[PDB]
């Protein structure tokens, strides 16, 4: 057996939503960083009904992460960030 | 829904229940969360 | 976690030809625009240090006395696509004594993209698709004519094309300046105007280069001598 | 696991894996029936009818691969048109190298080696399609044949595949097939064909018959539009 | 046709299409398109359902992955 | 079709070739052999026992001549072990078509030793199961030798492989010495065989080949039968 | 599954109304449970 | 999911995985439809362009006298069985001096193009051929796909948002047996306009038209000699 | 036990052991069959069983018996489709021996060649070795009759009685409690020793229809099939 009691929590999971006059007034919120290994039975609609996903910042993105996280700085009032956003190609919220 | 809770009983639909969140490291989905927790007004529990 | 060079995505694409797509943004820019009189084309250089020799690095290069080509992306294969270009150019004036359309050169090379294959074969362009982007342009009997072509291998006549790792900027703010009776002297202004807008060092006659095609002479460049008549004349 | 990945590795238990998921794969084609009377045989071929842009005569699954020996098919048609390919190159070489018609027991072996040529190597993968080849000669009688993808070649007084194998044959085998010719088969046939596929699976389809025997000159053909109507006129009757 | 019973349906669907047009929905899916076309008109405003709806949300539920460009044909 | 084309023995973190050893720990398992010379002559001996009496113990062998003065035996896996033999025989002929003389032994094993070694870095495969033991009498000194599945080879004056293999070694040193005769060498081989040999010795259990400076030779049931008499 | 088998032969019978059964149902039943059995293990298992 | 790597590998199901994928990528295509007549065949594009100043992309080619075909997939593959095309035709007009029934040349193409759903690392063709032809039993329309099966067919219609498009052709179906190719070529517009949103429509720089017939070789107009086909056309009604 | 890849392809395991190989031999009892064969004084006798599930399948062809050769016999056990290959590798090779050195093939030395081309799948990294095993009888001038057995791993053997399929432990005691009585033998005596171990693992008494038996002796060379008729006289004699 490998696993098993794992399994028997995320079955015991799943039967809290579904089955038998359900549970109502509550709304789930789940996250997750490789979500191809979840459960075909978990990721069924009617318990995860939509799936938002979050990419990486295009470019209107950069900009404006840089508009954003550098607004408190003492820096000079005349140098451009675009350049700065075309200099990073691929790059996530947390390098900027 | 909740802080609207007349415009889908009155037409008759009823709004889903779950969402996920999925995406490279950094991307920022817990800061999402936080930001949901930081304007509601109904409980919120977090679990891990 | 290991697929082999010839895979499909769940969503259709390919996988090695959507990352060399991804990958032609990390070169210089490249600007090139067509016109009735003739075709004008621009590139920067990007030079890091003062022990450059700017006049070592090139980016237009001849195929034929009539066509010329603009690369951007990596560089140390185009060589390749470059060779067999100007081979089958002289090789249909050799066969067949005359001069051939740049939409026939373009999709003679486009047929060359899409040739990795793992097994089969002996050694072939294989591991990889080229990583370059390719912009041709030509005078032929049906005037100027300005193709672009993609690692994918599409190609497509287009006409004012800007790729490179700033092409979205210089497409956008390029649509609002153009018409269909443009002139040769006002065309080449408003495109150094835009490549010194984007431009990330400062801008002299030895960081950029320019090169004109029209019906009446051959591909002909220019040097630092003519270079800064524009410039000054900003 | 990772055990039923390719076709090269025993399973502890010991048996091969992707044959298995092949012939899954077959069990999902729609139905073909194959008979032998006192002197011929008869297939019959229901064709579903996916959409009206069709048209009849389409995607046919009867093929004749020589002048003499009819084949039908059930499981994925490009897989079984290159078998037909095949088997209709064996028999002219076979033709050209001592000069008669081939015998069936020749040319059922030889597309059956060739098939399980397919099931060792890791670098093929097994075919998914399973037929059946009819005959007739006035000084040989009366052949049927059945083979499927592991490789395997038997003979039959009278075979079904497809999804509804055993409900068909279970009807199969109540006619005497022993002595009644084959000119009141066709009508069986009709018959047992109409009693399944229900109205609620699918609304309308089609049918395919063929032919072969001393009665058409040992030659194989496929069966006049009059025959077939009298036959579906007759079945009409047997839903009562 | 079951779940859709309730909302105020216009005349002008043709669900002998939608079911052609959905492949490998089990049954669930199915439910959640008549929810996700119904949350579609709302956001515009508008009253009774209408076939492009029905369009939308099934290019929704599949939940396929962004694609940038389109360089096909 | 095509094969694999790279090899699947490779340097371990602790620079061990671990095939190899898999290899030699499944011929530690085999069927115990040992071997012995003494100034007149080499003898090799070796045991067999079928499971059960149907077996026909006439229709194969364990000892194989590879000419009329070369003998072969193995200890380890079945099979390959005539593929050994035939590549040896083809060896053999190669060799006497080109100098119209008889192979002498340390040629003949430097050669089987290439191949067996070659053949553990090229693509696909794994290497052979067998240990060898090789006698013959040319010029007068008689010489045996015993290969490896790595490849390295060795001349040994007495030695013994298989199960048990190192109390063999031990008692043939404690029983061994330089100048003895064939008959003797013969005697304290079979004694050497019934340190953990089966419930009871019999004249078909039992597989010993002499080769003398006059050549090599199998003995008949006759002969062993009466050696096996007048002993233990 | 004998027990098994003539169950189902009599269950075929309750519809259709026949308070009799007839050979044919024998047939329906052991083809019916036939391919049903497709799912078990069959390993047989050995004390030792 | 490791049975989704490789051509050779079966599902527990019994579906491959790859050739669902080609299958999806020839949807994504633009929209093109075929019908045919009593005598002539007839097949629509519609195209696609980038930016406002960039040329729009062209669909369909030229095989041969009697023989067209359309296009959705990625351009490669299509040229790469463009030129088999033009080899085999000429191959037998060059032996046998008669031109090439279109279903013998549909039964190569499919033998050629299952080869590589077999062998191992190597992928299929995406392409979604129609095939539009006239032969001595009059009209033909075909159409491949990437799983080398090919279909036989009346009025067909393939590409994004095609499904619309083929809905309006099973409606009208019968009419095509009487009329002629003034109201076909009308009646093949109707049908295309349906699989465009309600913004924007036709406006002759994005049609291209092919006909062939019993008397006619096969003639490709765009952009220019469209107008008087799709003038006269009534409104889309809202 | 095991590390890496010794659970799917043939390579050594740490504790010297290869597994690839021993899954054949329990692949070799899917079929549900079982075989025995007999050396007598001056005669070879092999039985074997058959069984038909249905009456639609045509009892004439599930023969399990092949004629490699005028004078040399084998039987099959084990999976259907690679039995059939190595059956025509045999004949073929037994042809070429006849071309190349023009007299008779003995009947160790083919066996010896099949098993040797076995022996090379277990050697390699691409194939499936053959999960089917193989009897031949003959007779050879100046030793009489001789019965060999070769199995999937390529070890060959010579044998006096022996059995291969499910029940193979349990009819080697039997074979060897009888022969253990140090007797002559005769034809009649081989015959029926030969069917009453059969009859007495299986305890069946079984009917003409189920069993099929091959001979050979040296007053005729020619390996033939008994008709039905005597060999319902060998098993009407032998019960008294
Ligand atoms: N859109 C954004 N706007 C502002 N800051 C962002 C944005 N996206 C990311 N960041 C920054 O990057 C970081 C994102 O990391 P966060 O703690 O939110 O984890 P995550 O991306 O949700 O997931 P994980 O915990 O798996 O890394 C934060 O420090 C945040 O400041
Ligand atoms: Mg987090």
């Amino acid at each position: 057996g490998g696993d098993n009691e794992v399994q028997r929590t995320m079955l015991e999971l799943i039967n809290q939503l579904d089955g038998f006059d359900p549970r109502g007034n509550i709304k789930v919120l789940m996250a997750t960083n490789r979500p191809d290994t979840l459960d075909p039975a978990l990721m069924r609609p009617g318990r995860l009904d939509r799936k938002i996903e979050f990419s990486l910042p295009d470019l209107e993105g950069r900009t404006h992460i840089f508009k954003i996280h550098a607004r408190s700085m003492s820096v000079e009032r005349d140098i451009r960030f675009e350049l700065l956003a075309r200099l990073c190609p691929n790059s996530t919220g947390a390098e900027i | 829904p909740l802080l609207h809770p007349e415009r889908f009983v009155n037409l008759g639909i009823e709004p889903p229940k779950g969402v996920l969140l999925f995406g490279p490291p950094g991307t920022g989905k817990t800061l999402c969360a936080r930001a949901v927790a930081n304007r509601t007004d109904a409980c919120f529990i977090r679990v891990i | 976690y290991d697929r082999g060079v010839n895979t499909f995505s769940p969503e259709g694409r390919l996988f090695q030809v959507e990352y060399a797509i991804e990958a032609i943004k990390l070169g210089s820019t490249a600007i090139g625009i067509q016109t009735s009189e003739g075709v004008c084309l621009a590139v920067e250089k990007r030079i890091t240090s003062p022990l450059m020799e700017p006049s070592s690095i090139e980016k237009i290069v001849e195929i034929d006395a009539h066509i010329g080509c603009a690369m951007s992306g990596l560089i140390a294969d185009a060589k390749t696509l470059i060779d067999k270009a100007r081979v089958e150019t002289q090789n249909h004036w050799f066969t067949y004594n005359e001069t051939m359309t740049v939409e026939s050169v373009t999709q003679a090379v486009s047929n060359l993209a899409l040739q990795f294959g793992e097994e089969d074969a002996d050694p072939g362009a294989m591991s990889r698709p080229f990583g370059v982007a390719l912009l041709f342009g030509g005078v032929d009997e049906k005037g100027p004519q300005l193709f672009h072509m993609d690692p994918s291998g599409t190609f497509v006549q287009c006409d004012a094309r800007a790729i490179g790792s700033a092409s979205e900027g210089a497409q956008s703010s390029l649509q609002e300046v153009y018409h269909k009776s443009m002139t040769l002297k006002e065309a080449i202004k408003s495109s150094l105007i835009i490549l010194k807008q984007v431009m990330e060092e400062k801008l002299n006659a030895t960081n950029i280069e320019l090169a004109t095609v029209q019906p009446g002479q051959n591909f002909h460049m220019f040097t630092k001598e003519e270079l800064e008549e524009v410039i000054k004349d900003i | 696991t990772g055990y039923d990945l390719s076709a090269s590795t025993f399973s502890p238990d010991g048996r091969v894996f992707q044959v298995e998921y092949a012939m899954k794969a077959v069990e999902n084609s729609s139905t073909a029936i194959g008979i032998r009377c006192k002197d011929g045989v008869v297939f019959g071929v229901e064709k579903l009818v996916l959409s009206k842009l069709y048209e009849e005569g389409s995607n046919k699954r009867l093929f004749n691969v020589d002048r003499h020996v009819g084949m039908a098919v059930a499981g994925l048609l490009a897989d079984a048109r290159s078998l037909a390919d095949i088997a209709r190159e064996e028999a002219s070489n076979f033709r050209s190298n001592f000069g008669y018609n081939i015998p069936l027991k020749h040319l059922a072996d030889r597309v059956a080696m060739y098939v399980h040529a397919y099931t060792l190597y890791s670098a093929v993968r097994p075919f998914g399609c399973s037929f059946m080849l009819g005959s007739y000669s006035v000084n040989d009688g009366a052949q049927l044949y059945m083979i499927d993808p592991s490789g395997v070649s038997y003979g039959y007084w009278g075979c079904a595949i497809g999804k509804a194998r055993q409900a068909a044959k279970t009807e199969i085998e109540k006619l005497q097939m022993k002595e009644m010719t084959c000119r009141d088969i066709v009508k069986e046939v009709a018959k047992i064909i109409y009693i399944v596929h229900d109205e609620v699976k699918d609304k309308a389809f089609e049918l395919e018959l063929s032919w072969v025997g001393e009665l058409t000159n040992g030659r194989h053909e496929i069966v006049p539009k009059d025959i077939r109507e009298e036959a579906e006129k007759y079945a009409k009757e047997s839903l009562k | 046709q079951i779940h859709s019973r309730k909302m105020n349906v216009s005349p002008d669907v043709n669900y002998e299409e939608l079911a052609r047009c959905t492949d490998d929905f089990n049954g669930a899916q199915c439910k959640a398109v008549c929810v996700e076309a119904g949350m579609i008109a709302l956001r515009r405003g508008a009253t009774e359902l209408t076939h492009e709806d029905y369009m939308e949300g099934i290019l929704e539920v599949q939940a396929k992955k962004k694609a940038n460009l389109q360089y096909y044909a | 079709e095509r094969g694999y084309s790279f090899s699947l023995t490779t340097f371990s973190p602790s620079g061990k070739l671990v095939q190899i050893e898999y290899a030699l720990a499944a011929v530690a398992g085999g069927a115990p052999s040992v071997g012995i010379k003494a100034a007149n002559g080499v003898v090799l001996a070796t045991e067999k026992k079928q499971k059960s009496i149907l077996y026909d113990e006439r229709s194969v062998h364990k000892v194989e001549p590879i000419t009329k003065h070369i003998g072969l035996v193995y200890s380890g896996m079945g099979p390959d072990y005539r593929v050994l033999v035939h590549r040896a025989r083809k060896l053999a002929q190669q060799y006497y078509l080109v100098y119209q003389e008889p192979i002498p032994t340390a040629q003949l094993v430097q050669r089987v030793a290439s191949v067996m070694q070659e053949y553990t870095q090229s693509g696909g495969v794994r290497p052979f199961g067998v240990s060898l033991l090789i006698c013959g009498w040319n010029e007068g000194r008689p010489y045996l030798f015993q290969s490896d599945p790595s490849g390295a080879y060795f001349a040994w004056k007495a030695t013994a492989m298989g199960k048990n293999y190192v109390n063999g070694k031990t008692f043939l040193e404690k029983r061994y010495n330089e100048d003895l005769e064939l008959e003797d060498a013969i005697h304290t081989a079979i004694l050497t065989l019934k340190e953990s040999f089966e419930g009871q010795m019999t004249e078909d259990n039992i597989e010993v080949g002499i080769c003398n400076e006059a050549g090599f030779r199998r003995l008949t049931p006759t002969e062993v039968k009466d050696y096996l008499a007048a002993i233990a | 599954d004998l027990r098994n088998v003539c169950t189902e032969a009599g269950m075929f019978a309750i519809r259709a109304d026949h308070d009799f059964v007839v050979q044919e149902d024998f047939m329906k039943a052991v083809r019916k449970v036939a391919d049903s059995k497709k799912l078990e293990s069959k390993l047989d298992y050995k004390p030792v | 999911n490791q049975y989704d790597n490789d051509v050779t590998v079966w599902s527990p199901q019994g579906r491959i995985h790859q050739i669902e994928y080609a299958m999806e990528a020839v949807k994504q295509g633009s929209a093109t439809v075929g019908l045919k007549s009593k005598t002539h065949a007839v097949l629509v594009a519609l195209k696609r362009a980038q930016s406002e100043l960039a040329a729009h992309q062209k669909k369909i080619l030229h095989v041969d006298n009697h023989i067209g075909i359309s296009i959705a997939g990625l351009t490669a593959d299509a040229r790469l069985l463009c030129n088999f095309m033009r080899q085999e035709c000429l191959d037998s007009r060059f032996v046998f001096d008669r031109p090439l029934p279109v279903s013998r040349l549909v039964s190569l193409i499919g033998s050629k193009t299952q080869i590589p759903t077999q062998r191992y690392g190597r992928r299929p063709y995406g392409v979604g051929l129609l095939i539009a032809g006239y032969d001595d039993m009059g009209p033909h329309i075909f159409q491949t796909c990437p799983s080398a099966n090919y279909f036989d067919c009346r009025a067909m219609s393939i590409g994004a948002r095609s499904q619309s498009a083929r809905t309006y052709l099973e409606r009208h179906m019968s009419e095509f047996m009487e009329c002629n190719l003034n109201e076909l070529v009308k009646h093949g517009l109707r049908a295309l306009r349906e699989t465009l949103p309600a913004e924007q429509d036709l406006t002759t720089k994005n049609v291209s038209i092919g006909i062939v017939g019993k008397d006619l070789e096969f003639t490709i107009y765009d952009d220019d000699d469209v107008s008087p086909f799709l003038e006269g056309l009534e409104e889309r009604p809202q | 036990s095991s590390a890496g890849f010794d659970r799917h392809i043939t390579i050594f395991s740490p504790e010297g052991r290869l597994y690839q190989v021993e899954y054949a031999f329990k692949a070799i009892n899917q079929g549900g069959l079982t075989s025995v064969a007999v050396r007598g004084k001056d005669c070879a006798v092999i039985v074997t069983q058959k069984k038909v599930p249905d009456k639609l399948l045509d009892s004439s062809t599930v023969t399990h018996l092949f004629k490699i050769t005028e004078n040399i016999g084998c039987v099959m056990t084990g999976m259907t489709a690679d039995s059939r290959s190595q059956v025509q590798r045999a004949r073929y090779e037994a042809a070429n021996w006849k071309y190349k050195y023009g007299y008779e093939i003995p009947v160790d030395m083919l066996c010896k060649r099949i098993a040797d081309i076995s022996q090379v799948y277990t050697q390699n990294a691409e194939m499936r070795p053959l999960g089917c095993c193989m009897i031949l009888i003959g007779i050879d001038e100046e030793q009489g009759p001789q019965v060999y057995k070769c199995d999937p791993a390529g070890y060959y053997c010579g044998f006096k009685a022996t059995a291969a399929g499910v029940k193979q432990t349990e009819s080697t005691s039997f074979l060897e409690k009888k022969v253990k009585k140090k007797f002559d033998w005769t034809f009649e005596q081989t015959v029926e020793t030969a069917i009453t171990c059969l009859s007495t693992v299986l305890s069946i008494d079984f009917k003409p229809s189920e069993i099929e038996v091959g001979v050979v002796t040296v007053e005729n060379p020619k390996f033939r099939i008994l008709t039905e008729a005597e060999i319902d006289a060998h098993l009407v004699a032998l019960a008294e």
